[PDB]
DNA sequence: TTTTTATGTACTCGTAGTGTCTGC
DNA sequence: GCAGACACTACGAGTACATA
């Protein structure tokens, strides 16, 4: 079972969410942060043919990078993960499934309260502006009938009132008003086009970024407001 | 009725209570925990007790189970300040998808080397106090800095009142019978279970561990009762010899109690106290304590015991 | 310099910060430090004068306090009393007992030991390192070599052991910069 | 006229004063804070007190609310050198169009590891004193470097005069009555609130926390008074046994402190030190140290502690 | 039916037992270990004994071997906290594909400087306890913090019963005979073997080391018996010197009898009891016994015995 | 026969014996060292010699030479635990190129404050016992912890007999004659060297040091008129300091002899006995023995010795 | 002497093996570790015209780094050494030869019991894999007719049973089965193609990596089994 | 006025060194 | 593209603590 460049980049991105991943047989990988602030799934091309839990995903991907892209990954007779190369064989340890904080089932996202779309260029420039203006918070809200992501710097502006960035996403035809706050430290999405679904019910809330391959559910901040 | 964890073979880990009702807690503590689960929102708590096994981690997890909290169990020694600045703050600032309350159980958070993280926490527990509470399990409350103890409900485990210690013991005896029945352990005598609870109290974990240890063949009997409570001998010949001031007899009997020096000397002091004027009881208390102080130092215990016997006989009074 | 003849006369800190010259900002911020307050000598002296004091917010070291008080025999019966049994007592209780017990006196001076040298301690340390012998045997070797007259030859042999980080072992004060030249050429 | 944060649920965070008039500060401190707010500009202040919960963070936020300052709240442990060079300089250098005074509240900034970070701040104030003002709340004042104390106005909390102590205890009792009438808690006995204030003074946060802890059933009756005023865990029983030379009481209590030997010994010495003659002070410290040194050598730790009790009761002469 | 490791040439290391049956343990200790190996799952254990050579490391390795556990043997002094976070966590969080339990033998884990590391384990052993037990072998149990002692089955070596000491000595004699048969050592008489076993008991290793040392040529000669037995003989010369009150003779006879104070003082008490006036006998026990109770902390036992002789000459009367 | 390094400038480092035969030893000691060097591999050994200069370091290096072992000489004070984890473990775990057994000679491992390295060595010496043995040389073996004594075959340098004393005397004469021939020194009278080596017997290190100090003139005339404290084996400097009643010099001098308290206190008692009146002899016995009793509980040996010096200065009448 | 870039890099590598090194007259330099677990030698192009012992080779190379490469190094009139390059003339002490530990004799490696080759890329892969997998011991052994380096983590595997890396070096074509365990701390070689010569006899043995620049002789671990 | 133990361990912070990715 | 920018790591200074 080879891991292509795209699957390896996807798993490298997943390693920034959870340090280790319990990846099961099939073409589906999902991960959840240890504190449960950001969940992610992906339907990937390379078929996985054995259940294994990796306690250190970043190290596993580094070891994979050490050998060529033609390396054949399998389950060794010992039980570990045997990466076979032209002349080298590497036995990455398999973790106990209970020591890797992973979802038991893919969480079924509810019907979205507000649906919009953020393009790859817009997401890239939002991240770059975040690096530049030092904003660590965003708020997806409604302004003059359009859904806007407002980038605030929470460190100097605790009340989230001084808007440092403002990106218009698309038209909002609904009649509800909301302000879904998302920590930018929770936006661990790989660059791409994301359909942004947002769901809220009382104190419950989430924001799903549906990508072409990977979907990222992100937990809203505690001081989010809405009327859904 | 009991909570059994299938994945655990350790007896004290297998039967870990999951609800507050299942915990063997004092009368007042259980009410202040059921009140917390009734309100539905855990305040900052600090469950602390010098004696391990009292139920701090068990109650910390059972609270988050009872209110259905978004528990993030964290090893205390792995809760360094870069962890508080990172995963813990990301946890506390965010709001759970299901709307459950967030609780950080910083278990065993009394290491001195973490005092630079606790100092970081004393504002963390105020900026994110409307969202995420903290339950700190500790063994010595002096390891939790005073500003942190001010922000939390400090609950001391393992110090029950006398009328409540006996209810703890009755509950623990009942729970040990249930554990024995679940584990296929036949109990022939309940006195051994009662004595096993008495010896290790309040260390309920060591109580279950010693229940496992004293049940190698899965049978608790009179032999186990003699083992748990020792009681190898009785004190009449030594007392009678001290009455007669028989130096040779005391010298001969000294090597007899050279094995269980602590038990013998304690029983001897207890027997002696009940048969002497109060004026001298002080004197032979001092003598016996002085003799016991150096027992781990003296090379010839027999000679140590002879010294103790003659000191007793010289400063002696039968009242 | 300063092409503009009006200016506003910014101080060192304003020039350093407004220019974002973090080297100059670090230099200007280093101008405070103030390593001082001699916490220890106001405990021992207090013990020598029975003056009221509190160390709850302070830092107490039993070894240094006992060694300092041992220089004065009048207080030493107390020190010895804490030398056997004070190991288990808290720092607060140790100070409290030394307060209650040590009699008052106008006692001051310098610690009784070898009065440094930085010319003899280095020789002893170097001989101990080269010959793999203890400090006492190193003193014996140096005393023998001084009398025998072979010491300069030995120093010429093992002057290479003196290095950048070795001198820090000898002393903590900033004088080792001279020591590098002291044995620069023993010849 | 009370301030309620409906978002919060911890009682000691829900009712946090939003203004200086609402606080329970001493007469002098409240007067100087009122003068600062009336003047319109906050100077560099350092609100410090070793006792947590005196009101430092409350007073800082209340000042920045009273003068309508552009408060920027910082966790002090996050105010590292990059924070001073980064967000802090960005905040001070930005333009205040609204005329609101820029105030940087560096809460709990007494960490020693941030020594260098403080030097820069001391340099920072020399370059941005006109732009922004700095309020530093701290517990251990020795953790703030001396130059910062020299530049800032240091205000010590939690050491009120006797008249101030009486007045603030009265104010805190009144505020607790308001809190109880606002939380739907019926006050049966009015002395319970006074006991709560007196026991936890000057820690007001602990006062509100104990009020929430003891108001589990919503009624504060004489049972709550007994619980608050009677401190379980103290050595009053042991102390009265020692003064009475109660052999039986000491013998019975010796196994009660068997497990927690070191802490009990420390507390016992600390308590007795203030209630005996100086010569008795020397003697008691000698016995305590000698016994504690042989803690790991003596066999029977319970009999060891009984020996300790006997010696302490014997060789002591109360003042 | 013996275990031989051909790599080693140390006799106490070449013949280390590899199974619990081959170990020489008391009846109850061996029954506990056989029960543990029969259950198939090793719990947390602490094998502790102040006297080295009793078989702690042997029992830990044998428990890992009998259960067929995945064993990780780590020097305790190397098991710092960054080791528990690193290799230990990586080991405990590895898959058990073949069902083998993971046992982390932390040998000699009683160093004081590792207390912090131990304070990290007290939650480690609760998060990886489903399949990863910890066996801690230590010399003094006081070096293992109480929360660890609660989590582990604490088993004390080197303290057998009277009826079990003789059985263990007999088993040692048989094992030493087998070792001599294997090594090519031709024993002259087994009495010297019995003397070796009794002399170094319960230190079973110092026994095999002495077996090697007293077997230089390839045979244990009869003079070895007189060498190991020692015990000197009657001390009548010391008693006469005390009666003669000759200090120089007392200190000439002190060094030879100082080697074995723990008997020399017993012999002196048994002998000179009748050689002095009965009234002064108490003084002897007021002296000699007191002199003994300080033996373990006396630096120069030669000087201690000379001091004893000095007091005996000074404060005794001769009939 | 003699062995000369031809490089070292100190005679007691240049004419160090290279073989067990060349070492001047008692007949029994030389035989028990030949029984080890003739057996092939060396086990762990502890060379104990209370009297300085008997040659434990020389004997250890000779043992390593005779077996043809890859010695790694390490001073005890340079064997910190970070050294044992580093170069020592790297040394022991690897096999030597030419099949030579590796031996680590840890010199004066008892005279050090680093008892935390012995705790590491406890299991270091079992991990690599098939490849690397350890020879630990100790002044008083109470410094070497009990587990290391169980690991290591303890060889104590016995006191020479009369015949052995005479043989040592003649061997010392021959060795000094050859050293003086090789060093370009002409002997005036053979009685001079005979008296020298009789005066400094058995401390041959002191004899060689005195000869090397004298060697500046190139001729031996006085010999007995020695100064500069005559090495550390002599204790005359303490007697001179005590005679002058110089308390400050005693205080400054106590740290010099506090490293080896056990030998110093005995030598002090022996030397003071011959120099004082009998009444103050009996007083010094009580004082010195009282100070020796509490050495084990003494937190700091320097302060203990300083107090002993003070008591001796202030309570003795010189003669 | 003139120390080119290559010789300076070689000396920097040798400085890891031993703190100092006696540079003897000629084109050959050598050093050994203090404990004697490894030895190194080289035939450098530069010619040394005088014997000199450096107690701090790291400090000497640090001094030489900032000064131009063509600097002339000679011995001073007073026994020290001097490095002169146009504008600079820096004096460096020359320690006593008996102070620093050097083999005092070039060890003649016996005829190898088994000769193989390890490529520069293979050695570099072994080193990076050892870093990534926390491998601390390797074992050169015979597996199915080939000579393979098996990397084990000795900390978690005291008996070296769980293989974590396996690199085939080439066909064996012999008749003796061996298992030469080399600590990875003893492998101080710089990257390059190496001829690996494993010699063993009884309880003695060594492994010599012969490179194009330097030859490193390392000592096998204690429990190295063979039948030579 | 009045010098500053030694060893081992753990944590935090600041900075310099090194390695890798990359955007007008 | 490759200098420049970002991320990871090791080391030193400082602090705190236990123990003898
Ligand atoms: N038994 C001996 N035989 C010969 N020389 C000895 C002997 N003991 C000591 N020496 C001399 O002492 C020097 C070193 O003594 P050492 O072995 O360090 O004794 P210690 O370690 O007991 O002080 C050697 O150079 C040697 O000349
Ligand atoms: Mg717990
Ligand atoms: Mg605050
Ligand atoms: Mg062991
Ligand atoms: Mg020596």
């Amino acid at each position: 079972m080879k891991l292509s460049k795209d699957t390896t980049a996807l798993l490298k991105n997943f390693a920034t969410i959870n340090s280790g991943i319990m990846l099961k047989s099939g073409q589906f990988i999902m991960t959840r942060a240890v504190n449960g602030t950001t969940y992610a799934e992906a339907n990937i091309s390379d078929v996985i043919d054995f259940d294994v839990a990796i306690y250190d995903l970043n190290g596993f991907l580094g070891i994979l990078s050490l050998v060529n892209d033609d390396a054949e990954i399998s389950q060794s007779e010992d039980g570990n993960i045997k990466i076979a190369d032209a002349r080298s064989t590497i036995f990455w340890p398999a973790a106990d499934p209970s020591t890797v904080v992973a979802p038991n089932k893919p969480i079924p996202f509810p019907v979205a309260s507000a649906v919009t779309e953020i393009k790859a260029e817009d997401l890239q420039q939002l991240l770059r502006v975040s690096r530049g203006l030092q904003i660590d918070t965003i708020a997806i809200t409604v302004k003059e009938g359009k859904i806007v992501i407002n980038g605030f710097n929470k460190v100097e502006d605790s009340a989230l009132t001084r808007v440092k960035y403002s990106l218009t996403l698309g038209d909002y035809d609904g009649e509800n008003t909301f302000n879904f706050i998302i920590n930018m430290a929770n936006m661990k999405m790989q660059p791409g086009n994301y359909k942004l679904l947002l769901w809220a019910k009382g104190k419950q809330g989430a924001a799903k970024f549906e990508g072409e391959h990977a979907n990222y559910v992100v937990a809203l901040e505690a001081d989010s407001t809405h009327d859904f | 009725m009991i909570t059994v964890n299938e994945k655990e073979h350790i007896l004290e880990q297998k039967y870990r209570p999951s609800t507050i009702d299942e915990c063997i807690l004092p009368a007042f503590d259980k009410e202040t925990f059921k009140s917390i689960t009734s309100k539905g929102k855990i305040p900052h708590i600090i469950l602390h007790s010098p004696s391990p096994g009292t139920g701090k981690t068990t109650v910390a997890k059972a609270l988050c189970h009872d209110v259905n909290a978004d528990m993030m169990f964290v090893n205390g020694s792995d809760c360094k300040i870069d962890f508080v600045r990172g995963p813990l703050t990301n946890f506390a600032s965010a709001a759970s998808f299901d709307g459950r309350q967030k609780v950080i159980v910083i278990d065993e958070f009394d290491r001195s080397g973490l005092a630079e993280s606790q100092r970081h926490l004393r504002s963390f527990m105020e900026a994110y106090s409307s969202n995420c509470s903290i339950i700190i399990t500790a063994n010595n409350i002096d390891g939790i800095i005073k500003p942190l103890q001010s922000r939390c409900r400090v609950i001391t485990f393992g110090q029950p009142t006398d009328e409540d210690k006996i209810e703890m013991m009755k509950q623990m005896i009942r729970r040990l019978t249930e554990i024995c029945k679940h584990e296929g352990i036949a109990i022939a005598d309940m006195k051994v279970v009662a004595a096993l609870v008495k010896k290790n109290f309040p260390d309920f974990r060591k109580t279950i561990g010693e229940l496992d240890s004293y049940s190698s063949k899965g049978v608790l009997d009179a032999g186990i009762l003699s083992l748990v409570t020792n009681d190898r001998g009785a004190i009449d010949d030594v007392l009678e010899s001290l009455k007669n001031k028989d130096v040779k007899q005391l010298r001969a009997l000294a090597p007899k109690y050279a094995a269980d020096y602590s038990w013998f000397v304690g029983k001897l002091a207890e027997e002696i106290y009940s048969r002497v004027t109060p004026q001298s009881i002080i004197r032979m208390y001092e003598i016996v304590g002085e003799n016991n102080q150096y027992h781990g130092i003296a090379a010839n215990t027999e000679l140590h015991l002879a010294y103790l016997f003659i000191q007793l006989a010289c400063e002696m009074q039968w009242k | 310099m300063s092409l503009f003849k009006d200016d506003i006369q910014l101080n060192e800190h304003q020039v350093a910060w407004y220019s974002k010259d973090w080297t100059a900002v670090q230099s200007a911020a280093d101008s405070f430090k103030e390593k001082a307050e001699n916490e220890f000598f106001e405990i021992i002296g207090a013990i020598n004068n029975k003056t009221k004091c509190s160390i709850a917010q302070k830092d107490y070291s039993k070894f240094m306090v006992e060694n300092a008080l041992s220089q004065f025999p009048e207080c030493m019966p107390a020190v010895y009393a804490m030398n056997l049994i004070g190991s288990g007592l808290s720092d607060e209780a140790h100070f409290n007992y030394l307060m209650a017990a040590v009699p008052r006196g106008k006692r001051y001076g310098k610690w009784a030991k070898l009065v440094e040298d930085s010319t003899e301690v280095l020789i002893i340390k170097l001989l101990a390192k080269r010959y793999q012998v203890n400090t006492n045997d190193a003193i014996n070797y140096k005393s023998i070599l001084t009398k025998n007259g072979k010491l300069p030859l030995v120093l010429k042999e093992l002057k290479g052991l003196v290095t950048d980080d070795f001198l820090k072992e000898v002393t903590k004060n900033v004088k080792e910069q001279k020591q590098l030249k002291k044995l620069a050429l023993e010849w």
